[PDB]
């Protein structure tokens, strides 16, 4: 339960 | 600056605030009475 | 080879292993000339030049470990190196963890470097926890110990902070020394003030072995298994449960592993004086103990003190036991001298209210309720043991 | 605790409560 | 001065200090050896027909005294405070004048005291060869003659530095060597005097010969043993440290209490007017003149009668 | 006064002996 | 009574002495200054007839210090295990102290040594750590190192070295004294080979040896298969004998005493080595004291620099905290401070 | 909050006494350079475990082996408490931080029946991670103290790769204000040092530094 | 690259103009990169770009102060010395004890 | 200093000021001087039964000692300055209890011939 | 702004805490402690400089002993005057906390005579005038919810034992010899404000402690600190106790003023 | 003479060093730049001060209870001699009306 401001891993795991 | 890392100048102004307290804090008012 | 086993009087079952753990081993006893070689080669000294190549860490450890007690802290008041507190604790010749405390705290008063006061005499909670612990450990081998360390509780309160790490091990000081009340109402004042008992104490309070500097060190390789169910299981009992039904399972297994089996049973009868809610696995590990022991060391307050926990929270089986051992036990011509088992008015309609609250709703404790009604009120008359047999056959 | 009363009456009606709750807390031998 | 240990060198205001002391150089230049040029001869302070007080000013660059009472009847001379940059000059002056030295009273064992004391045996021991020298001393100063390679590390005197002092060495109060059966110049010294604290007028004194007594009275707070010289007889009071000429001694230092010296300065008021104290630094005086003239004797009394308690009186700028 | 059933012995024998020394001196008087 | 500030009371003197006689104290007068008035309720009094003589012991304690008062300055011991380990707390205290001042100050001129030490402030190299020696223990290194030379250039780690420097230079110290009791002291700096600690050893070892005996006997009659020394492993089955049978609740897990059999020997081989070397008959040496004389050289040459590799320890973490603050400069890496230096994409 | 005043008992001297026993002594300490900046370990405390500090891998090396991930570089999470755990770092194992210590003493076989993953040999790669990298790197101290010849360290792990914002919370315990200390309470030392050693020259909330032994300097006049 | 041999006229007129919130925490990092001669002269030629010295470039800088005393402390620190629910658990626990006591009572 | 903080040599250390003579080479006394110095025969303690007396013997050295009020103040320091059989300390005693009778006839025998009285005796 | 904490030493002094620790493995009266600790604790370093003192603290103390039924060797061989039947003398010994080391301030015996006195014949033919008028004005406080901080191990076992312990000298000396003086000896025995600090000033209040004999005042300590059980133990937990206590009602504070000015703004 | 009563007022005072918690050196160089002094401050009357601190030096509530003491004494600003070259001792006598407030 979080929601960030920046993330690493989502933009490499969206086009994964 | 090479040796000590300090200037005189700066020297005497730290020297002055490393005992601020013990130096003077009151006037010391009031009479001392002979008690005996 | 054939070595006897002490009497724990512990359950053999997949459940209660983790108990079992803090047993000695006779496994061990055997593999003791494969350590002799082991042994040996580490009582020598590196050479000069492997020392002097030693990264700053290492080599503060390896010659302040080898230097006496009073020198290690000599230099380590010197250049202010609180870090090497437990490098002096596992000293030669070290005293009394009473006069460590005093000479860790006689060393930061005249450190050279001075922190804010608040921070420069504040020790780590880790070495208050390891410190008491050794005088546990010591309590263990000499009940008459608990006088100092309540000298030495006495100012630890006063100087250092009231930790749940710091009560904990003193609960364990308690304990050890034989003192089943005030370890309990301690443990009560723990659940009390919302603080959670400590994993690492408990692990060592259920191995009464193994004092706590050679484990930190790593000393002996065995047995990390064993003490990581019982931080597990820890961990486990305080989820559902307070402070005072952990602490209460950790004594009921150190006297059990201590061979000290009266004041086993003194535990059990002060957390139904105290009012402490005993955990599930702990009542069913107290049934199992007097189905080992028959009911031989057993007295008549303690027999109604189980009886008191089984009813709240128990099966009707382990109920029926207790309470068919307790009444066989006063028919024995041993037991003839000692009074029998007595309810008075006011606690038989309590257990008989809280067995009655079960039967409502359970279907194994209604048809057993007279059952258990004529078991407290004395009057057992056989043709109700005849039609349960018969029953039980149909 | 102390209460100040108004009347005698209350004051007659309360001692006998206490004597009420001091006979019903345990009868004496 | 101390031992630099790990936070004395991460400390920045360390090497501030010894900027602001000794400017650039930040060592302190140490306390030298008087040369033989500069130097002053032995006077002749005071001629009784019981004894002879000679002295000499300013022997040391402390600015310290060196005396000597000679005693007439018995040819015997002891030496107070035994701290000389030349004792060269008082071996010449005993050995031309028919006189044995027996003992050296120390009042205290700091470096204005004890800088010399085993060249003053060894020279003056040296000539004797064609019984030792005595040292009296008070075991209260124990502190300091562990300390005394400190303070001749901090002011410069390396040659005295590796020199065990001889009131270290094994003297009667202490066990013997068992050295092996197949030297007592320095295993053993039967001559060696320990003075007690318990000082009183009645038995702590020692018989200097044809009847003077030489009463040692002891009066800490500048030094943890400091025993003065009482001479009644003869109205002389050697002080040492206690009282100097308008000042009295320093409590900067350490085992120095400001409450024990100001006990020390209350047991001379029992004492008449015209005893000329003999200090170990400076011009002498007498002590109805310090109890006129002196701020730190009137500061000690003006404490007493107001109600202090703990009355705390001393020097931070002054002899050592 | 035995040492088992009184342990204040250090008190009580010092109180009586200030009682007695307070009474044997002769710088105090008896009339106001 | 009672006192007034400002205002006390002038008493007669006894005319003896003083308070204190200088000149000295009888037996009698001293006898009642022994058994002083003190509280007999906190007052521990003791004596201990010695044939000839007794000495007297009397210690008290007020009741107002013992929630405050230290556990070192009242040494007080309420359990058997506060008393045996107390005793050998204070034990060591005094034992260090009677022997301390045998080798450093009140001691004999040639009992005393001394180091020299010089350590750069740049390069943190030990330049001339070497012992201040007289002409006498001079004289005996120069016998060590021209026989040893005489024997090892025909064979064989340089031309210029020192053979078994650390064995004779602790033998040197050793060969000086002049006296017995800072003979041992020196024994006990150089790896604790003194004839007290060696004592200690052989009583802890005949004690597991009687104790090996006590668990053979008990097995033999239980049953009426062994390993090879068993005392060493004889205090590790006696507590779990006693653990078994119910006299004791904990069993032991200390494996400090495996190998202790031929380590108390080895302990005594390089006694009997060492003071073989201070009578100078190292002419001779058999094969099993060669190879202890090679291991002993190198023990000693690492407990002479504990106390510079303690100062070098410090001397590191002053040049640690002069370094530049950040991760570093530009100029001053060979690595990306983002990547890893192995990484495989490390050049973008 | 609100300045709660302290129950300590230092003082500084007062204007009427002369400075005396000078065996100890209280000054001002002032370091070099400040400390409160950086990494918790990398501090002037913690100067001593200087080589007992992990090599530091950085943010691009762990998206290049969360792509690329090798068989022997085993990822270890280091977070101890379940509740303030939300997302999962790929290619990772569970190993908490209170739990380290029992963990490598345990066997091959072992270590499988109490973590559920074999137990990593000596001789690979280990990588540590948490929240800010106070718990991976005091892990890392015994990964260390166990022969484990690569043990590396992610200085905020979870916070960074994440993007969370969370802390391991350590206490770095501090004496309560009605805690009173050591020297205050007891007969240790002799009054003179006792005075001496809860002096301090100024402030109480900077550092100081006691001084073991000093000389009067004699030459300044 | 050389990041100690970078303009310092042009590193200071990239750090002026960082004004977002989450880009400037990476310049807080991004500046222990650079040496310690370097970060104490960043200091001295973003004063004089925005001080005295200001004509010396093209365009006036924009005043972004919160990058000028962050810069300022950068300097100075380089150079030397010269459970959110348990705790609201624990007060509203405390409020209802209160109102137990008559602390904090009802309308008169 | 920061040197003598702690034992040996330290503030509160009582064995750092020197060790008693433990030895015949001086004083050889009587009968009459011990017997008025026993702890016994003081006054102080001879009006006195309520404190515990421990008689006691070493089975190596060959001592007769008498500790009174041990069990108020247990002091660890009582009895440091023993000095057991050859110049060891007093952790060497490993002494044994006797009775108040045969303590007065062991205290005026000589220390051997209180040895072979535990040994081929009692 | 206090707080009291009760000790009850059964078969007189000799079961305390010094008295019971011995070496292992080799009737009288009953005494009542009462603690009266308020929240009075400052430092007069700052008025005058010239004195070293880092804290004050004060905080009364109240002993009263009690026969039992239960003695039977000195029953009637001297008729016992701490007895509340005979007299009930008590000592109400002032101490204070010096940098964090006990000091005796005063040591007062009041007995029901000193209340008798006050109220009757301390002027020629009266009571004394002030002492007579605080009789006068004498209103009771509202009943206050204490919190019970006790001993662990005295913290399950009873719960209103100091509150029995109250009326057991309550009903005891009101029913006594000395039956009207009573309320004339609880405001002498009130230990909290202002009217029984002058009423105890009345009275004798000691000597002067320092003037007394060096062996009675190490005798005195011996008693307090070692006998009584009232020790530098319990004496650096007063400090505490005011310390914390002083958080807890810091807490209470805030809360009332969050409870007044949301009582305002949702009337106005 | 300003610059250093603001100085005192902010540091720490007594033998136990008590923290002021109001800094009011940040009000003085709103002070100088008005052009009002020390000595121009008890030359001020009690409703000058009060459009003083409201509207001008924007005092609160607890940093004008500290201030207060300043005024209310009025304590000469003049730097009296040291041993020092630089000096930072005022004359904290009270001031009186007839010589200008100087003491
Ligand atoms: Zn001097
Ligand atoms: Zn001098
Ligand atoms: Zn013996
Ligand atoms: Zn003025």
């Amino acid at each position: 339960k979080s929601d960030p401001a920046v993330d690493n891993v989502a933009p490499l795991r969206d086009e994964d | 600056m090479t040796v000590h890392g300090t200037s005189l100048p700066s020297t005497y102004r730290m020297h002055k605030d490393i005992n601020k307290a013990q130096r003077n804090d009151r006037k010391l008012s009031g009479n001392r009475f002979k008690v005996l | 080879t054939q070595l006897p086993d002490p009497p724990y009087y512990l359950p053999h079952s997949p459940r209660f292993d983790a108990e079992r753990c803090g047993t000695f081993n006779k496994k061990w006893l055997l593999n003791l000339p494969a350590l002799k070689p082991l042994v040996r080669n580490s009582t020598y000294l590196p050479k000069k030049e492997e020392l002097w190549r030693a990264p700053t860490h290492e080599a503060l450890e390896t010659i302040i470990g080898h230097l006496p007690y009073h020198d290690a802290l000599r230099y380590i008041t010197e250049h202010s190196l609180f870090l090497l507190f437990p490098t002096v604790l596992r000293a030669r010749d070290a005293p009394l963890p009473h006069v460590i405390y005093e000479d860790f705290m006689k060393s930061c008063t005249f450190a050279s470097l001075q922190n804010p006061p608040e921070e420069q005499f504040a020790l780590p909670s880790v070495l208050l926890r390891t410190l008491l612990c050794m005088a546990a450990y010591h309590c263990t081998l000499d009940a008459d110990y608990f006088t100092t360390c309540q000298m030495l509780f006495g100012r630890m309160e006063q100087q250092q902070q009231t930790t749940p790490e710091v009560l904990s091990a003193w609960v364990y000081c308690c304990t050890a020394s034989g003192r089943v009340d005030e370890a309990l109402t301690y443990a009560k004042y723990m659940a009390d003030c919302s603080a959670p008992f400590d994993v690492t104490v408990f692990s060592l309070m259920q191995h009464p072995s193994l004092n706590p500097i050679e484990v930190e060190d790593g000393s002996v390789p065995h047995s990390a298994k064993g003490l990581l169910l019982q931080r597990r299981l820890g961990n486990r009992l305080h989820t559902a449960y307070r402070s005072d039904a952990v602490a209460a399972h950790g004594m009921f297994v150190y006297y059990a592993l201590t061979l000290s089996h009266v004041r086993k049973w003194e535990v059990i009868r002060a957390a139904a004086a105290l009012g402490v809610t005993l955990a599930e696995r702990t009542v069913v590990l107290a049934v199992e103990v007097f189905a080992r022991e028959k009911g031989m060391r057993c007295g008549p307050k303690t027999v109604k003190a189980l009886t008191h926990f089984l009813a709240q929270d128990g099966t009707v089986g382990h109920l029926l036991y207790v309470l068919l051992r307790a009444r066989k036990n006063e028919l024995l011509p041993e037991f003839r001298d000692l009074p029998h088992t007595t309810f008075s008015e006011e606690e038989q309609e309590l257990v008989l209210q809280c067995v009655a609250q079960r039967a409502r709703h359970d279907d194994s404790f209604a048809v057993a309720a007279t059952l258990v009604s004529s078991l407290v009120r004395e009057d057992d008359p056989s043709e109700l043991l005849m039609a349960f047999a018969r029953a039980a056959r149909n | 605790q102390q209460v100040v009363y108004r009347s005698i009456r209350d004051c007659r009606e309360r001692a006998f409560h206490l004597i009420q709750e001091l006979v019903s807390s345990p009868g004496v031998a | 001065s101390y031992t630099p240990n790990l936070t004395s060198l991460t400390n920045q205001v360390n090497r501030s200090e010894r900027l602001r002391k000794w400017g650039s150089a930040g060592v302190p230049p140490g306390v030298p050896r008087i040369p033989r040029l500069e130097a002053k001869g032995i006077a002749i302070l005071h001629e009784s027909p019981k004894v002879i007080l000679a002295g000499r000013s300013r022997c040391n660059n402390f600015d310290s005294n060196q005396y000597m009472l000679i005693n007439k009847a018995t040819k015997r001379c002891l030496l107070v405070d035994a701290s000389d940059d030349w004792p060269d000059d008082w071996a010449a002056f005993i050995g031309a004048s028919d006189l044995t030295l027996t003992h050296v009273f120390l009042t205290h064992c700091h470096i204005d005291n004890i800088i010399n004391l085993n060249a003053f045996l060894t020279i003056c021991g040296s000539r004797q060869k064609q019984d030792e020298i005595g040292v009296m001393w008070c075991p209260a100063e124990e502190c300091w003659v562990q300390n005394f390679k400190r303070s001749c590390e901090r002011y410069g005197r390396f040659e005295e530095m590796h020199q065990v002092l001889p009131m270290m060495c094994r003297s009667l109060y202490t066990p013997q060597h068992l050295v092996d059966p197949v030297r007592n110049a320095r295993h053993l010294r039967r001559n060696d005097v320990l003075l007690s604290a318990a000082t009183n007028r009645a038995t702590s004194f020692i018989d200097f010969g044809n009847g003077v007594l030489l009463y040692y009275i002891f009066s800490p707070g500048h030094s943890p043993g400091h025993m003065m010289l009482h001479i009644p007889t003869e109205r002389i009071l050697f002080s040492g440290d206690l009282l100097f000429f308008n000042k009295v001694g320093r409590v900067d230092l350490p085992w120095a209490t400001g409450v024990r010296l100001a006990e020390s300065l209350r047991l001379l008021e029992a004492l008449p007017d015209n005893t000329v104290v003999v200090p170990g630094h400076g011009r002498m005086t007498t002590l109805g003149r310090e109890r006129r003239e002196n701020k730190a004797l009137q500061q000690c009394y003006q404490r007493q009668e107001i109600g202090k308690q703990e009355v705390s009186v001393g020097f931070n700028e002054g002899y050592l | 006064l035995p040492p088992s059933d009184f342990p204040e012995n250090a008190l009580l024998k010092c109180i009586e002996k200030e009682i007695e020394d307070e009474a044997l001196r002769l710088d105090k008087e008896e009339c106001p | 009574a009672r006192r007034k500030w400002g205002q006390k009371t002038w008493s007669p003197t006894a005319t003896n002495g003083g308070a204190a006689p200088a000149n000295g104290v009888s037996a009698q007068e001293a006898l009642q200054i022994a058994y002083r008035p003190m509280p007999p309720s906190q007052t521990v009094e003791y004596e201990e007839d010695f044939g000839h003589n007794l000495m007297i012991h009397r210690e008290y304690i007020s009741k107002r210090c013992r929630d405050r008062v230290s556990f070192e300055l009242s040494a007080l011991s309420y359990s058997n295990l506060e008393l045996r380990r107390g005793q050998e707390h204070l034990a060591g205290i005094m034992n260090r102290e009677r022997r301390g001042v045998s080798v450093g100050a009140s001691g004999a001129p040639d009992d005393q040594v001394q180091m020299q030490t010089d350590v750069d402030a740049n390069s943190r190299e030990v330049l001339s750590a070497r012992y201040l020696f007289n002409e006498r223990r001079l004289q005996f290194c120069d016998r060590f190192q021209n026989f040893f030379q005489s024997k090892l250039e025909n064979s064989a780690n340089g031309h210029e070295k020192q053979h078994l420097f650390s064995l004779m230079e602790a033998c040197a110290v050793i060969f000086g004294c002049e006296t017995e009791a800072a003979r041992e002291t020196y024994y006990r700096m150089f790896l604790g080979l003194d004839s007290e600690t060696l004592l200690e050893e052989d009583e802890a070892l005949r004690n597991r040896i009687a104790d090996a005996k006590l668990v053979q006997r008990v097995l033999e009659n239980n049953k009426g298969n062994l390993p090879e020394e068993f005392e060493e492993y004889a205090p590790l089955y006696k507590a779990y004998i006693t653990h078994a049978v119910g006299k004791g609740p904990v069993a032991s897990y200390d494996i400090s005493t495996l190998g202790s059999t031929g380590l108390t020997a080895e302990r005594r081989r390089w006694r009997t080595l060492m003071e073989k070397i201070v009578r100078e008959d190292y002419h001779t040496m058999t094969e099993v004291e060669q190879m202890d004389a090679i291991v002993l050289n190198e023990q000693l040459h690492t407990v002479k620099f504990f106390d510079l590799k303690i100062g070098d320890a410090i001397r590191d973490i002053l040049q640690l905290l002069q370094r530049e603050t950040g991760v570093g400069s530009s100029v001053n890496r060979d690595t990306p401070v983002g990547i890893s230096p192995n990484n495989p994409e490390r050049r973008v | 909050q609100a300045d709660r005043r302290t129950r300590h008992h230092m003082m500084v001297d007062g204007q009427i006494n002369p400075r005396e026993w000078f065996n100890w002594h209280p000054k001002e300490y002032q370091p070099w350079y400040f400390d409160r900046h950086k990494f918790l370990y990398e501090q002037r405390q913690y100067a001593q475990f200087h080589h007992l500090l992990c090599h530091q891998v950085y943010l691009k090396d762990m998206l290049h082996l969360m792509r690329y991930p090798e068989p022997y570089t085993h990822i270890i999470d280091c977070r101890t408490s379940t509740q303030k755990m939300h997302r999962w770092v790929p290619h990772s194992l569970w190993l908490p931080r209170d739990e380290v210590e029992y963990a490598l003493q345990l066997s091959a076989d072992e270590f499988l029946d109490m973590y559920g993953f074999r137990k990593p040999d000596k001789s690979d790669d280990v990588i540590l991670l948490s929240h800010n990298g106070i718990y991976s790197e005091q892990a890392g101290w015994e990964w260390k103290k166990q022969f484990f010849q690569h043990v590396y360290n992610y200085r905020g792990g979870t916070n960074e790769l994440f993007g969370e914002s969370y802390s391991d919370m350590n206490v770095s315990d501090v004496l309560s204000p009605w805690k009173g200390p050591f020297p205050q309470s007891g007969v240790f030392v002799d009054k003179w040092s006792k005075r001496k050693v809860l002096t301090r020259t100024g402030p109480f909330d900077r550092q100081y530094e006691m001084q073991d032994f000093a000389l009067p300097d004699l030459e300044l006049e | 690259a050389d990041l100690d041999r970078v303009e310092a006229r042009s590193v200071v007129i990239a750090l002026n103009a960082v004004t977002n919130a989450d880009v400037y925490e990476f310049v807080k990092k991004y500046l222990f990169n650079f040496g310690e001669r370097k970060v104490k002269f960043l200091r001295t030629t973003y004063s004089d770009l925005r001080g005295h010295g200001a004509g010396k470039l093209r365009i006036p800088l924009k005043e972004n102060d919160n990058m000028y005393y962050h810069v300022c402390w950068h300097s100075s620190i380089r150079s030397p010395r010269q459970p959110n629910a348990k705790i609201d658990d624990i007060v509203k626990d405390k409020i209802e004890k209160w109102k137990a006591e008559g602390l904090l009572p009802e309308d008169y | 200093s920061r040197s003598t903080v702690f034992g040996p040599g330290s503030l509160y250390s009582f064995t750092k000021f020197g060790s008693f003579n433990r030895s015949p080479t001086n004083c050889t006394l009587n009968k009459r001087m011990k017997d008025i110095f026993r702890l016994e025969n003081q006054k102080h303690i001879r009006n006195d039964f309520d404190r515990e007396r421990r008689y006691r013997m070493c089975t190596k050295c060959g001592i007769t000692t008498v500790t009174i009020n041990f069990n108020n103040v247990p002091s660890a320091r009582v009895g440091l300055w023993g000095r057991c059989a050859d110049d060891k300390d007093y952790t060497h005693h490993r002494m044994v209890d006797i009775t108040q009778r045969e303590y007065e006839v062991l205290r005026e025998s000589p220390v051997e011939k209180r040895l072979n009285w535990w040994r081929y005796e009692r | 702004n206090y707080f009291v904490m009760t000790r009850t030493l059964k078969n007189g002094v000799q079961s305390a805490e010094l008295n019971n620790r011995r070496y292992r493995s080799v009737s009288r009266a009953d005494v009542h402690l009462t603690v009266f600790a308020p929240f009075r604790v400052y430092d007069p370093s700052l008025h005058d400089p010239t004195v070293d003192i880092c804290e004050w603290s004060s905080f009364d103390l109240v002993v009263q002993k009690t026969v039992p039924d239960n003695m039977v060797a000195n029953k009637l061989l001297q008729p016992l005057s701490c007895t509340p039947q005979d007299g009930a003398l008590s000592m109400y010994v002032c101490l204070a906390s010096v940098n964090s080391e006990m000091r005796i301030r005063s040591i007062q015996l009041l007995s029901m005579k000193e209340a008798q006195a006050l109220v009757e014949h301390a002027c020629f033919g009266n009571g004394e005038p002030l002492f007579l008028e605080l009789l006068r004005r004498r209103g009771r406080r509202r009943p206050l919810v204490e919190r019970r901080f006790d001993d662990p191990r005295l913290r399950y076992e009873e719960v209103a034992q100091p509150q029995q312990v109250a009326d057991e000298a309550a009903v005891a000396c009101s029913s006594s010899c000395y039956g009207p003086y009573y309320p004339a000896f609880e405001m002498l025995m009130d230990s909290c404000g202002s009217a029984g600090e002058y009423s105890r000033a009345l009275c004798y209040g000691g000597p002067y402690v320092s003037e007394l004999s060096r062996e009675l005042c190490d005798a005195l300590l011996d008693y307090i600190k070692g006998d009584l059980g009232v020790s530098d133990q319990l004496c650096e937990y007063v400090c505490q106790m005011q310390f914390f206590l002083e958080q807890e009602e810091y807490m209470t504070w805030l809360g009332q003023v969050q409870h007044v000015a949301n009582a305002v703004s949702r009337t106005a | 003479s300003l610059k250093l009563i603001l100085e005192k007022l902010s540091g720490h005072v007594g033998r136990r060093q008590y923290k002021m918690l109001c800094n009011l050196e940040k009000h003085y160089d709103k002070l100088k730049d008005e052009g009002i002094d020390w000595h121009e401050l008890k030359w001020l009357s009690r409703e000058e001060l009060i459009v003083l601190f409201d509207k001008v030096l924007h005092l609160t509530r607890t940093e004008r209870a500290a201030l207060l003491p300043a005024i209310e004494a009025k304590v000469c600003g003049v730097l009296r001699q040291t041993d020092s070259r630089h000096s930072t001792v005022v004359c904290m006598n009270r001031g009186n009306a007839n010589h200008g407030w100087r003491c």
